[PDB]
């Protein structure tokens, strides 16, 4: 199984449905993208990610110096 | 009149007034909870809150459009469900002046939010029916949430304890991501913590008194405690708070449905978003903070108070309509009594219209300067229009008149580069920084030269009586 | 050292070698002005000069009371050689004691009530009036603390305001006051003139130097200046007494002269011209007239007047710190990131602000607050903002911040048609000037900055090498 947003295989199960076998939830762990086993997600080409975009992504808020 | 101690009391009133409907059928969370929220706001007027009793995978329930109408907004203040907009603005304007109303601290046994405690394997999904709000959202989000943090430098100063609203992306069973925007109070405390590489203790509350959620989103000063404002808006009745379990200096509402006690991991950012925001567009993914949940307290059968947001005038736009204008009006009026009213209902205050008397020439620009040096307006307000005392800033028809007859773009329009901005504004090309525009739609006052005649016409003599004589003649 | 009247302060000035006596008789016209200009021209340690005999008059005069840092320090009860920044920090502290209710005394206990003039009124009998600058329109009363009360709320002691305004003598019993539109007195005058009713007024002369100090201080409308005097006296309340003719009007108990009267409503006459602090004559305009109804004064009154003109006269010393401190406090209330504010130059028309930049563009927000403050909205034309570590009082460093941190493409902002000050001779539409904000701060996110602007950490041993060099030089 691969991630729908960045295509990495470092994806794992996050949680099971608290009641029965309704569904599961998976997480990328390379880009934090999570999704439910029921909803088949199709990430728009605008919102996909690679190692390059995550590198120069910009932080909110800035990290201060250490003193 | 009616004051609420928990979200449940308010929901009962909403149902008694026909402003809440129950979705008794089970419904899977993905496309539906969002759709019902959009449809509820799309109803136009008298929009009710929708209560989902059963969700496909989860144990508990959710409610979506709690704040999503003027009717609910009026009932929140204890007013008649049909109280007008201008009536509510005046009621807030009055109660606001009771500001310091010390909250009432209660014993832990008396707080419903402490009924249940989770300390072993932590799982948000066990207690919160998490769902996806918009299709391309990066994950499951907690939009309506009141977050409590304390100043690391002065942890005993109750005034520097701040509660505000921030969007939270669930990233694991026990970890979430918070948007600590640079211009909000929480970032001030986060910087103090990260400057020493120390975590920042935090408490995330869900399902509160509608006034608490209201004050959370209100841009009051840093040294002003929002719980003390709740007591004022309750017309002097103090609200009930209890001390957090893991962190003193941290106080949460006693009647919260869920409380998440944890800490912000310092000097760490991960991929948060994307997320559909109030301007009606997706906000791009950025590197934002993560918080680790250390313990969960919640009421039996907890209720998930979440909201839908998107193309404007969703639930969030009603929430922000008056809580943004009132403190901006009060903040300006403190320095400049000539200010009459402030309208900041549009796009969360990115557009502000101010009505004021012009004490002396150019005073309108000075008012705009004050608005642009206020906690909220400095980073948020991009377009500031100033009109005369007699123009209703909430009547866009009149504002359109002031623009066409009182604005000389040679002098009355001023554009300032490289000023503080808000990144959620999808127009800012240097993101989080926008060029301000000030429009002085006031009539010139000395010593500003005015070769033209701009005084308004006094109505003819009998206009007052003729209105009655015409109305009387029409009754035939 | 706390003073209850002008005489106690003058005694201290003489004990410290900061007051000289002109025992010889001297003509009032060319001399009192020349002595005032010469006194400030001394450069440093400028003393106050006390004239014992004036050609036509009975009593005496004092000029350049506030006209030096030495006198300014003795005013605060500090050592005569206390530094500028030391005094600035001392004011920053006493300021936070703000509400210090003054002490009301019985009429018999007030020295200013020793003599009363009720019959034919003549200012020249008691005040050695003289002309300050050659082309002045007449004899002027520069240093004077004027007391007025709000007609709408005459009982609210907070809305009682005392400030300094220039006064041209136009007859034995009538004078002209410059009620500038941006000052507090104009707010009260408009309320009175809107009903064609006179505005009660009390003109005091020769006061505690702290009273003269607070008069010229741009505090808020709802703040009483007498309560600030108690704060600057480190908690010692000052003494006030009720005016004879008008209740709601309180004057200092130790004043040399008190002129009780009223502003004639809806009337303007030819006032000026008058040489002002920018070093130029201010043109003649139609300004208010005041009718003197009664005079109370101490026996052997002393006329505390000042000379002003090409800058750094006595007035420039008076306004140096009383303008910077309230601007710093007013800014600091909303924005804790502000470090210090320098507004000593030409009465605050130029202001330099030192601040931390919370987030990108915050420097412009600080400038916005300064331009929306009681004194900076109409006065401040050029606002330079520098980093936390730049001393806004060290123009050398400010010049460094300008040359290395200012990109005129973005950092310079010019805004047309903003509130202005008519006394600034540059305003083309007079009383209305275009503001200029200069962001000499280092860029902070989210403002993009591709360049390296961080400052160099000094080499390792610089601390010790400073000592080793000083020791080697002692040979
Ligand atoms: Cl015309
Ligand atoms: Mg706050
Ligand atoms: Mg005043
Ligand atoms: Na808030
Ligand atoms: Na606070
Ligand atoms: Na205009
Ligand atoms: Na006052
Ligand atoms: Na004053
Ligand atoms: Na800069
Ligand atoms: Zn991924």
């Amino acid at each position: 199984m691969k991630c729908h947003r960045c295509g990495s295989d470092n994806v794992r199960k996050m949680v099971d449905s608290p009641v029965g076998d309704a569904w599961e939830v998976y997480v990328c762990e390379k880009c934090c993208y999570s999704w439910r086993s029921t909803e088949n997600p199709v990430v728009m080409e605008k919102f996909k990610l690679d190692d390059n975009k995550i590198a120069n992504m910009g932080v909110i808020p800035p990290i201060p110096p250490l003193k | 009149a009616k004051v609420y101690k928990d979200l449940r009391e308010f929901l009962e009133v909403l149902e008694q007034e026909g402003q809440l409907i129950r979705v008794k059928e089970e419904v899977n969370p993905e496309p539906d909870i969002a759709a019902a929220g959009r449809a509820a706001a799309n109803l136009g007027k008298n929009q009710p809150a929708v209560f989902f009793e059963k969700i496909k995978g989860y144990k508990y329930s959710v409610v979506t459009n709690v704040h999503g109408s003027w009717q609910n907004h009026a009932l929140m203040l204890g007013l008649d469900k049909n109280t007008s907009t201008k009536d509510q603005f005046y009621e807030l304007n009055r109660r606001w002046d009771k500001f310091p109303v010390p909250p009432n601290v209660v014993k832990r046994e008396a707080a419903p939010c402490k009924e249940n405690v989770i300390d072993k394997d932590i799982n948000l999904f066990e207690i919160l029916p998490l769902y996806r709000i918009n299709e391309q959202d990066g994950g499951f989000y907690i939009s309506k949430a009141s977050v409590v943090t304390a100043d690391p430098e002065y942890p005993d100063d109750f005034n520097k304890l701040n509660v505000g609203t921030y969007r939270i992306q669930v990233k694991d069973r026990d970890r979430v991501g918070i948007q600590a925007l640079a211009m909000h109070d929480i970032a001030v405390q986060l910087e103090k913590a990260e400057a020493e590489n120390k975590p920042l203790p935090i408490a995330i509350t869900i399902g509160n008194n509608p006034l608490v959620t209201f004050m959370a989103s209100t841009p009051v000063g840093y040294n002003q405690n929002e719980y003390e404002f709740v007591g004022a808006l309750q017309d002097g009745v103090p609200m009930d708070i209890v001390k957090s379990d893991l962190y003193d200096h941290l106080y949460v509402p006693a009647g919260s449905e869920v409380v998440l006690e944890g800490h912000i991991i310092p000097r760490v950012r991960t991929v948060e978003g994307p997320f559909g925001e109030f301007p009606g567009s997706y906000s791009g993914a950025r590197l934002q903070c993560e918080v680790k949940i250390d313990r969960i307290t919640h009421r039996t059968n907890p209720i998930f108070e979440n909201l839908y947001l998107g193309i404007p005038w969703t639930e969030i736009d009603y929430l922000m309509a008056l809580n943004t204008s009132v403190p901006l009006y009060k903040q300006l009026k403190e320095t400049m009594p000539e200010v009459v009213a402030v309208n900041a209902m549009y796009t969360h205050g990115i557009g502000v219209i101010i009505s004021t008397k012009v004490r002396y020439g150019g005073y309108a620009k000075g008012v705009a300067f004050r608005l642009l040096s206020t906690p909220h307006g400095m980073p948020y307000s991009k377009i500031v229009i100033v009109v005369d005392e007699f123009v209703d800033p909430f009547n866009l028809e009149q504002v359109m008149w002031a623009l066409t007859t009182r604005v000389h773009p040679g002098k009355d329009v001023s554009i300032i580069e490289n000023c503080p901005g808000m990144p959620l504004d999808p127009s800012t090309n240097p993101p989080g920084m926008h060029t301000k525009m000030i429009i002085d739609a006031t009539t010139p006052v000395p010593p500003e030269p005015n070769p033209r005649e701009t005084q308004l016409l006094d109505p003819p003599d009998g206009t007052e009586e003729w209105e009655e004589k015409l109305k009387e003649l029409l009754k035939n």
